[PDB]
DNA sequence: TATAATGGGAGCTGTCACGGATGC
DNA sequence: GCATCCGTGAGTCGAG
């Protein structure tokens, strides 16, 4: 979920 | 890079009148077949398939040479739209 | 040594005196040698490249 | 929304020069379909148009000259690579295509840090500019290795970073 | 009815009515079929003498839009009905020979 | 040749302090509040934090993922407004004929007051480099002309000049002074910083110049 | 395999059950198998209890519930596309208060769905999942006002949609404001309404610095209980008649009103707690001998003022502290939308006793259960927290149903949401994880329960801790809430103990939060594991404490989007909790008792217990989960084995021998290569195609359904207009592709035909369907095609006809035919892989074995990862999990390594030690010294520092090894790299993410009905949205060709798209743009909000760019 | 502000 | 002729007359069973035109 | 931006600030048909100023004023970018009631039309660019000489 | 086509971020 | 002049 893709 | 960049963008006030310059000939190319290019045989641009060299279909990189030439004249207003327009018709039919 | 801001200074200098056409060619060069030595130069990270110093 | 577009995952290419991006064949298939569609007629490939169309429906359909003939499409043309979020105009930029095998788009290193993208699994978004004009735009004041300073501060924008800076510092 | 405007998903990015094609209007690809049926249908139309190629365009309604009797195409010519039929017939089958000839409007026929 | 610190030294990765989180200790820590505990996490990572030490990081940790997360969004909204309120203006003409002109300062007055000091040379080539000269400058015994585009030389020469005492402003053309209308002219400009030249007419500079002022908004902090 | 265990931290309980916070939490609420008499009033039984009796005369009253068997088994259910849910009868009598007449009758209510053993739901045929809410906590709080310093801000807040928020302040003007349903009024008038005279309110109030003179009002006395609270009614009520019963009607509804105003039973606990007093119900003020008596008014405003003051033992309260946040679980959620529609019936229940035949009611005749059912439909199918099921991997699911949401109804927006709210509070030790959460919008919104932690009865998060009396560690485990937490000083699970004595003189504790160093005298607690501090999740990570938090909460989040690997194999470094969480899972199967094994099929396992019964285990093979993603079991037992209670039967999907399995481990080496792992890029060998690792199964489900029309009905068949034998070779006589078939892009899975919408023949059609004398055919060819970019072997195919038995499809439908479609996918260019540490990267290149860096003895390596992503990443564990890795392939070992009680270096050293034993003194014995590149290397290695100078070539190989590190030879050259390569096993998982489901192409195709623009998305094979940026992008490069094409051309100019391709397949240049449809839409829909948009020419002119057709 | 309320009250003056 | 501006003013209801091709006086959209355009409803084709080209 | 090591170059700060300073109030209508208070370009009230003066009349007494990009953008003369920016009903009803014509000078509005933009490729400056080989140039030459 | 029946319910609450207009 | 109410904004893809 959102950022550079964690999730 | 596109070769002779440097060049090219020397020849213009604005980068942008290049860009003008380059597409108007290669539109006229296409119109005409290439029969009006200002490239002799040798300058002819290549390209390499299975068979061997053969010109290369893009009218854009002849544009970009012929202008890398000198044999071409650019500016605002050498003549009458229609007249350039029936000329080139008269001596280059397609 | 060659470092970020030198080569960002040589590609300036690089484009001003010899052009876009030429600071294409010397980059994709720069890229080319940079690499493959980067490659063979041996470097690496283990948990004892974290130098504790004994000052500490 | 448009026409003659695609997307996929990038992933690092260094054996292309500047002004180059990898274009997976399938990809590039349906992105110059028409272009396609014509060079096949211009060649022994079809009798006429709906019936390349009609070939290159099914994918068992799909020969060996046809790959040639789309290599012929593409000379010399460029499409864009656009990497949302798009912040300044070197998000968008032009690259001559070549042709590879697999599913991934290939990006050039040194155009990394403008497109602010890495390989963590980023993607970005080709299109097709498709008349003269656009294809004469594209590739004189939209190419890759045309743009090489920043239009913000004048410094370099495509420049060696990581593994390069590295190597030549070694 | 279900609302064109009911959202899909959490965010306020997405309406099902963004999901549903137009059928109607024709594609790119259908047009441009189209213009080359017309085009492929004139050129085999050419392959006639203006006879009975007018005949055959009276016939079909590719002329006026609508598609005339034997009395009409007849008393338009200034012949039979016979006649008229007739050379419908000899322009239908040297179409016939052309199409087994050449074979380019066999791909139009899906 | 030790590894963190030749990718630190090149540029290729790494800053000292994260440097220092590797090998020294971690640092001050702080409490959700925006207050610092007053104990500090003494391990390193190659040493490994404890759990309490851990925790106590998490709080800066969760912290400055929701900066990054809060700010994107406040950063698009700028850059829109931006793009927005300077759409219309392009590159029009070459020149405007305007006598105006502003003077960018070499030097600021300092925080003690005691004196002028120069400024900074990155900030001297932000307001100098790829600009115009709307007078004539002689300094050190060259000719820089009324209408010559600064290239980065000439800028650094100026600096130089600061330096002996010979000048101590530089009379420029800009574009708080151009009288285009709907935009402004070539010489006003200056360089397309792009291409180190000057600027095409046709440019859109109003569109570039929002860009510009857009993209690092999204490492400002919030 | 000898699997060797690090540290000395003794857990003294085990972890719960996983998913007890659903699994509890539902039982609780339904008390499904709780004898009706025995039922506690909690649930759906205080439901039912607040509903009942309705009134008005005639009474309805209520008895019991009973929830009877499933209709159909979970199985069938997840097949049939229905719920999975028990019927639900309540036993109702009538009775009319006159007549004395009771007519009793059990009544259908309809179905409420049923929790599956694992803690899921299914609804219409597809797993979901209720995640748990948290929200504030009801009760009264103090919070200091923002505008003025020395002034305080009471609030009552009850639970949600049980009632208003009510403030009470004190003003600039001395009296105190009460705010209800934002109206401010002096609270003095409410007082007086409650019965309070002057008197009382002097002497409860009185001690207090003359704030009980903002209080005094005379006007207020002078009106008694009636008059005041007729006042109170004009205040809240304008316009509306100010009648006695009316007044009195709405403040109880309001007020007093147990129906219509809840503090739940933790805001009633919390209340009671905070002011001191006692309540006798849940509501803030009684009906009680025809007046109004107090319950929390005078108290709170008593409260108000002593904090006012500054009287010592008064605190204001911190909002975010997690004992004024709780945790609504499924139960207490689908109870409150059982209590919405339960009272909708109610009022249906009245609404038909006012009408009727008076004489004749049963309760079958006012009972429309309806109401209630859409309620409940509507909470398992639109809320916000039922959430289609991630069952990606077996962790997946868990994490899932651990899941805490501070989104939702009556939860935050994001919009809402600022930093506050999505801290790490002090009060998350032990709770809710630190690190796991997204990185996007939802960052400290969404989190996930802490492994030890538990939710309590009255909904709050509560963690364990050992009691320790006299510096003496207890077995005695107590729970605590954050409220009890704080009145401790509590020691840190790795403080040093001899036997169960605290062994240090100065110990580690925390006081409030506080970090602070004690004697053993004063440590009262003492935590129970490290593990109690993170997610399940985060307790995967192997050598945590090396890594930044912020990696490891990528590491933590990736985990959930590990594929299933037909080779799966559990990680070399493991933290020690990988059994666990394929057990709590319900992923693999175990044996329920002692016993000996019978059966063992890839179908099934049979197993005789001790009592002699056979017990048989259909085994799941090869279905399809939520994602797609292969889950099946495969039997890990052969006959004959003698199995105690507990032990393995089968391997679920990503298990190996029971052990969590959501990768593979490879041999890595850690440097640059060429740049082909330049920023974040992985560089493969081929070997690990050709072992098939990272390769994972997937199926795909299409589904068509055959309907009735106007213009005649659509058919599943065989018989499809102007087809080949080609197209139709793996069809069968139905027209259905045939199991086993393998499915190409463009290939028929079902043949349909669908009667022509009435077609004006265009004059060509006509005349080249006299030329080639053929009939048009009545119908057309509808059939379901494999989608571009997909495909597969047809494993299974569903056909549902109408008509045929057990089924009934939804009207107007034929049949239904549903097609599955399984691949194999083998690694390719373009999947993410990552690892526990948060280093993730796309495959770059995939290198012929011969191409690959090799070590000494031949051996090439499988993974190239770049030492670049190290330093700025911070994440160090994946260092150490590599170099124990190392030694665990020469000593062929794993290891248990668990977090902040680990392996430690020097231990890694030792081992590293031994494996260099085995790598090298093989070659010893062998015949072979050290190679000439080995020498050069090891004097690069002395220049380095890396090795003491003047040791022997084996002394030196040694103290390298002993660094992690190794002579690598690059197998492009022969010649070795120049210094020595980290190399050793690490662990890595394929995601979710992969480059196949991804890469998508458009020429032309599908647009919008109303815009004319192209759909977005690649199953309706989409365009790419140049949005208002790419514009920006394209302007500030001048291109403006470019631009206007995107514009128009290839958009929504359609006269211009049309010719632009017609142009390109004729070989002609594209055409001059015109108008864009969307233009013309703008215009069109200024023209209906009544304004006249004109085009004109530069002689202002009109222009008609619809030309003349909407022009009469 | 609410019509309902104010038709009731138009109603509520015969 | 060439576009070069474009003018936004107030719509007379006597414009929006002219505009108008017919009112729409009933409710209706399409009957429940043909599925064809009501008479003087929101969909029918006397006013907004024909479904079908030139039919 | 400085703070953050971010080097940017004072222009564009300056064509932004420029956008800003683009508006003033009158102080005096003089001999106008202006009103006290009423806020326009500088642009505008400087032709106006030399066309008052130009007639020997009294010039508009006017003071600078600063808005900041939102107002400013709002602000702008084409109403075709005012609506599609914010507060699209407030633009549209004002310029609806003022009767205003969009003369298609900024990009947005030709974007919106999808016409070409004034920029770039489509600058006036540079788009009526021809060009013609020496061949054709001289046979036209011919043409033109015998006439 | 006819006992007589004569004023409604649901709110829903942790964010600014100000912007102008309106009020003692 | 200075408190206070109401209405309009709150980033980018891709998949739902
Ligand atoms: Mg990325
Ligand atoms: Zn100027």
């Amino acid at each position: 979920a959102x950022x550079x893709x964690x999730g | 890079a596109e070769p002779g960049i440097d060049k090219l963008f020397g020849m213009v006030d604005s980068k942008y009148r290049l860009t003008v310059v380059v597409a108007k000939r290669a539109q006229q190319l296409l119109r005409h077949g290439f029969k009006n290019t200002v490239l002799e045989p040798e300058e002819r641009p290549k390209m390499q398939t299975l068979e061997g060299l053969f010109d290369d279909p893009n009218a854009v990189t002849w544009a970009m040479k012929e202008l890398l030439t000198g044999r071409l004249v650019f500016g605002e207003n050498l003549v009458p739209e229609d007249r350039l327009q029936k000329e080139m018709e008269r001596l280059y039919p397609v | 040594p060659q470092e970020k801001n030198s080569l960002k200074d040589l590609v300036y200098q690089a484009f001003l005196r010899l052009g876009m056409e030429k600071t294409a060619r010397l980059l994709d060069a720069l890229k080319y040698y940079g690499f493959t030595f980067s490659t063979t130069s041996g470097i690496t990270i283990g948990i004892d490249d974290a130098v504790i110093p004994e000052e500490k | 929304r448009v026409d003659y577009s695609g997307r996929s995952v990038i992933v690092v290419g260094p054996q292309l020069k500047l002004h180059q991006c990898g274009l997976p064949k399938r990809m590039a298939l349906e992105l110059f379909k028409p272009f396609l569609l014509k060079k096949m007629e211009e060649k022994g490939i079809a009798p006429n148009v709906k019936a390349a169309r009609r070939m290159l429906e099914r994918q068992r359909d799909i020969k060996d000259e046809v790959w040639d003939a789309l290599e012929e499409v593409i000379h010399g043309k460029v499409v864009l690579l656009n990497r949302a979020p798009t912040l300044h105009r070197l998000g968008i930029q032009a690259f001559q295509p070549v042709l590879v095998e697999g599913q991934s788009i290939q990006l050039h290193p040194l155009v990394c840090e403008a497109f602010n993208a890495d390989f963590d699994g980023d993607q970005m978004a080709v299109h097709v500019p498709l008349s003269s004009f656009a294809q004469a735009e594209a590739r004189i004041q939209m190419l890759s290795a045309h743009n090489l300073l920043s239009p913000a501060s004048g410094e370099p924008l495509a420049k060696p970073s990581r593994d390069i800076i590295l190597g030549l510092y070694y | 009815p279900v609302s064109l405007e009911t959202p899909i998903g959490d965010e306020k990015d997405s309406f099902y009515g963004d999901f549903i094609p137009d059928e109607h209007l024709p594609s790119p690809v259908d047009a441009a079929t189209q213009s080359l049926l017309s085009e492929e249908l004139e050129k085999a139309l050419s392959k006639l003498s203006e006879r009975e190629a007018m005949v055959l365009k009276l016939r079909k309604g590719l002329i006026d839009g609508r598609e005339h009797t034997l009395e009409e195409v007849g008393a338009f010519f200034g012949v039979t009905r016979e006649r008229i039929r007739q050379i419908e017939n000899k322009a239908l089958r040297k179409l016939k020979y052309h199409e087994s000839r050449t074979r380019k409007l066999r791909d139009f026929l899906d | 040749f030790n590894p963190l610190y030749v990718m630190a030294q090149s540029g290729a990765r790494g800053n000292p302090q994260q440097i220092r989180q590797l090998c020294g200790l971690r640092g001050l820590m702080q409490k959700p509040s925006g207050e610092t505990f007053e104990v500090p996490v003494r391990s390193s990572f190659r040493e490994g934090l404890t759990v309490l030490e851990y925790f106590i990081s998490s709080h800066g940790a969760r912290k400055g993922g929701a900066d990054t997360a809060l700010r994107t969004a406040d950063s698009g909204y700028l850059t829109r407004k931006l793009v927005d309120v300077t759409h219309e203006i392009v590159v029009r003409e070459a020149d405007c004929g305007t006598t105006n002109y502003i003077s960018v300062p070499l030097f600021q007055p300092d925080e003690v007051t005691r004196s002028l000091r120069l400024r900074k040379r990155a900030d001297i080539e932000a307001g100098l480099y790829g600009r115009v000269l709307a007078r004539e400058v002689e300094v050190l015994g060259v000719r820089l002309e009324e209408g010559r585009y600064l290239s980065m030389d000439d800028v650094h020469l100026l600096i130089k000049a600061a330096e002996a005492g010979e000048i101590q402003e530089v009379p420029v053309r800009s574009p708080l002074t151009c009288q285009t209308r709907y935009g402004v002219c070539q010489k006003c400009y200056g360089y397309d910083l792009s291409m180190a030249r000057p600027v095409s007419i046709g440019e859109a500079v109003g569109i570039v110049a929002a860009q510009s002022i857009g993209e690092p908004g999204t490492q400002l902090t919030m | 395999m000898e699997i060797k265990r690090f540290g000395r931290i003794r857990e003294v309980i085990p972890l719960p059950p996983l998913t007890e916070i659903q699994v509890e939490s539902y039982r609780r609420a339904l008390q499904a198998d709780v004898p009706p008499e025995k039922r506690e009033n909690v649930g759906i039984q205080a439901a039912f209890r607040e509903t009942f009796p309705i009134e008005e005369g005639l009474v309805l009253d209520f008895l019991e519930y009973r929830l009877g068997e499933p209709p159909f088994p979970q199985d069938e259910c997840r097949e049939k596309d229905l719920t999975y849910q028990a019927p639900l009868y309540a036993r109702l009598q009538l009775i009319h208060k006159d007549t004395g007449l009771i007519k009793e009758d059990e009544v259908f209510l309809g179905h409420i769905p049923l929790m599956t053993e694992d803690g899921s739901f299914i609804i219409n045929g597809a797993d979901r999942v209720i995640v748990s809410q948290i929200h504030r906590s009801p009760g009264v709080y103090f919070t200091p006002d923002p505008a003025r310093p020395g002034r305080y801000i009471a609030s009552i807040i009850p639970l949600p949609k049980r009632g208003p928020w009510i403030d009470l302040e004190v003003e600039p003007n001395g009296v105190v404001s009460m705010k209800v349903n934002k109206r401010k009024f002096p609270l003095v008038l409410l007082l007086r309404v409650l019965g309070y005279d002057q008197e009382t309110l002097a002497r409860e109030l009185g001690a207090y610095g003359e704030l009980v003179q903002g209080l005094m009002d005379e006007s207020v006395f002078a009106m008694r209980p009636e008059e005041a609270l007729i006042r109170l009614f004009t205040l809240l009520r304008p316009g509306d008649p100010p009648k006695r019963d009316k007044a009195v009607a709405y403040v109880y509804g309001l007020i007093a009103d147990p129906r219509r105003y809840d503090l739940g039973e933790a805001g009633r606990y919390k209340a009671e707690e905070k002011l001191g007093i006692r309540l006798s119900g849940r509501t803030l003020a009684r009906f009680e001998d025809g007046e109004f008596k107090d319950e929390v008014f005078l108290p709170t405003l008593r409260y108000l003022f002593a904090l006012t003051a500054g009287v010592p033992g008064h605190e204001v309260d911190d909002i975010d502290h997690l004992g004024n946040r709780r945790i609504r679980t499924v139960g207490e959620l689908m109870t409150d939308q059982f209590r919405v529609g339960l009272a909708r019936l109610a009022r249906g229940v009245r609404e038909r006793m006012l009408m009727g035949s008076e004489d004749s009611l049963t309760p079958a005749k006012l009972v429309n259960s309806r109401p209630l059912e859409a309620a409940i439909r509507e909470f398992f199918s639109r809320s916000q927290l039922s959430q289609f099921k991630d069952e990606t991997n077996p962790l997946s699911s868990l994490r899932h149903k651990r899941r805490i949401s501070a989104l939702g109804p009556g939860g935050l927006t994001r919009e809402r949401a600022g930093f506050d709210v999505r801290d790490v509070h002090r009060t998350h030790y032990g709770r809710i994880c630190p690190v796991e959460t997204p990185e996007g919008a939802n960052i400290g919104l969404i989190t996930s329960l802490a492994a030890y932690a538990r939710v309590d009865e009255l909904g709050f998060i509560r963690t364990p801790y050992r009691r320790v009396v006299g510096g003496v560690v207890t077995d005695e485990v107590v729970y605590m809430t954050a409220t009890e937490e704080d009145r401790y000083t509590i020691a840190q699970a790795n403080t040093p103990l001899e036997g169960n004595r605290i062994a240090a003189e100065r110990v580690v504790a925390r006081r409030k939060g506080e970090p602070v160093i004690v004697s053993p005298e004063e440590v009262e607690f003492m935590d129970v594991s490290p593990k109690q501090v993170f997610s399940v999740n985060t307790n995967l990570i192997p050598f945590l404490e090396h890594d930044d938090a912020n990696r490891a909460l990528m590491g933590s989040n990736m985990q959930t989007q590990a594929v299933p690997l037909i080779r799966a194999q559990a990680p070399v470094v493991m933290t020690g909790l990988e059994e666990r969480v394929v057990r709590d899972s319900l992923a693999a199967l175990y044996a329920e008792e002692d016993g000996e094994v019978a059966k063992v099929d890839g179908n099934r396992i049979v197993v005789r217990y001790e009592d002699g019964r056979l017990v048989e285990y259909p085994l799941r093979r090869f279905y399809r989960s939520n994602q797609g993603t292969a889950l099946d079991q495969r039997p890990r037992v052969v006959v004959g084995q003698r199995v105690r209670k507990g032990d393995l039967l089968a391997d679920g999907p990503a298990s190996e021998n029971g052990f969590l399995a959501l990768g593979q481990n490879v041999l890595v080496a850690i440097m640059p290569f060429d740049g082909y792992n330049f920023e974040d890029a992985i560089v493969i060998s081929e070997e690990l195609l050709k072992r098939d690792f990272y390769t994972s199964i997937h199926i795909e489900r299409y589904e068509i359904e055959a309907r009735d029309t106007k213009l005649g009905p659509e058919r599943i068949t065989r018989d499809i207009p102007h087809l080949s034998e080609a197209a139709l070779r793996d069809l069968d006589e139905e027209g259905v592709v045939r199991i086993g078939a393998e499915v190409k892009p463009g290939d028929i899975l079902v043949g349909r035909t669908s009667f022509k919408g009435e077609s004006e023949p265009t004059p060509e059609e006509r005349l080249l369907r006299s030329i080639f004398g053929e009939k048009a055919r009545d119908v057309k060819d509808t059939s379901l095609r494999v989608p571009p970019g997909e495909g597969g072997i047809v494993v299974r195919t569903v056909r549902l006809r109408r008509g045929d038995p057990g089924v009934e499809l939804k009207p107007g439908v034929r049949e239904v035919v549903r097609v599955y479609v399984a691949q194999k996918r083998k690694l390719q260019v373009g999947d993410k892989l990552a690892n526990r540490h948060g280093n993730k990267g796309v495959v770059a290149k995939i290198l012929p074995v011969e191409d690959m860096p090799h070590l000494p003895d031949g051996t090439p390596v499988d993974v190239i990862l770049n030492p670049l992503g190290v330093p700025s990443r911070m994440n160090l564990g994946q260092i150490l999990e590599t170099h124990l890795g190392l030694a665990g392939y020469f000593l062929g070992q794993r290891y248990i390594s668990p977090i902040f009680d680990g392996a430690k270096e020097p231990e890694i050293k030792e081992l590293l030690a031994q494996a260099f034993e085995v790598y090298f003194g093989k070659r010893k014995g062998e015949g072979f010294g050290v190679d000439k590149r080995e020498v050069e290397v090891l004097r690069r290695a002395e220049k380095l520092g890396l090795v003491t100078p003047g040791k022997t070539p084996e002394e030196q190989l040694k103290e390298l090894f002993l660094q992690g590190k190794v002579v690598l030879y690059d197998g492009r050259t022969g010649e070795p790299i120049e210094g020595p390569i980290v190399v050793g096993q690490m662990f890595i998982m394929k995601l979710y993410h992969m480059v196949e489901d991804k890469m998508h192409a458009r020429s032309t195709g599908p647009y919008s009905l109303i815009t004319q623009q192209p759909l977005g998305g690649k199953a309706q094979f989409g365009g790419q949205r140049f949005g208002e940026m790419e514009v920006w992008a394209l302007e500030a490069y001048g291109a403006a060709h470019t631009l206007q094409e995107m514009l128009t051309l290839k958009s929504d100019d359609i006269e211009g798209r049309n010719a632009a391709y017609e142009a390109i397949i004729k070989g002609e240049d594209v055409p001059e743009p015109s108008v864009p449809e969307s233009f013309r839409v703008l215009v069109k829909e200024l023209q209906a909000l009544a304004l006249d948009v004109q085009t004109l020419d530069e002689k202002d002119n009109p222009v008609d760019i619809f030309e003349g057709l909407a022009s009469k | 502000s609410d019509p309902v309320r104010q038709y009731l009250h138009e109603i509520g003056q015969v | 002729k060439e576009v070069r501006k474009v003018r936004i003013a107030l719509a007379s209801p006597e414009k929006i007359r002219s505009w108008s091709y017919g009112e729409v006086e009933k409710p209706e959209t399409i009957n429940y069973r043909t599925l064809k355009p009501e008479r003087d409803g929101l969909f029918d084709e006397r006013i907004f035109g024909p479904i079908k080209d030139y039919e | 931006y400085r703070a953050q090591g971010v080097k940017l170059h004072d222009k564009h700060i300056e064509i932004v600030v420029r956008q800003m300073m683009k508006y003033v109030e009158v102080t005096d209508p003089g001999d106008s048909r202006l009103l006290e208070g009423q806020v326009l370009e500088k642009w505008d009230v400087e032709a106006l100023n030399e066309r008052l003066i130009a007639e020997g009349k009294t010039p508009v007494a006017w003071k600078p004023l600063l808005m900041g990009v939102t107002k400013s953008a709002l602000s702008t003369k084409s109403w075709l970018s005012a609506a599609s920016f914010q507060n699209t009903t407030h633009v549209l009803t004002e310029a609806a009631i003022a009767g205003k014509k969009d003369e298609l000078i900024g990009l947005k509005e030709n974007v919106i039309l999808g016409r070409l933009i004034p920029a770039g490729t489509g600058s006036d400056f540079v788009r009526f660019t021809q060009v013609v080989d020496q061949k054709t140039l001289k046979a036209i030459e011919e043409a033109r000489k015998e006439a």
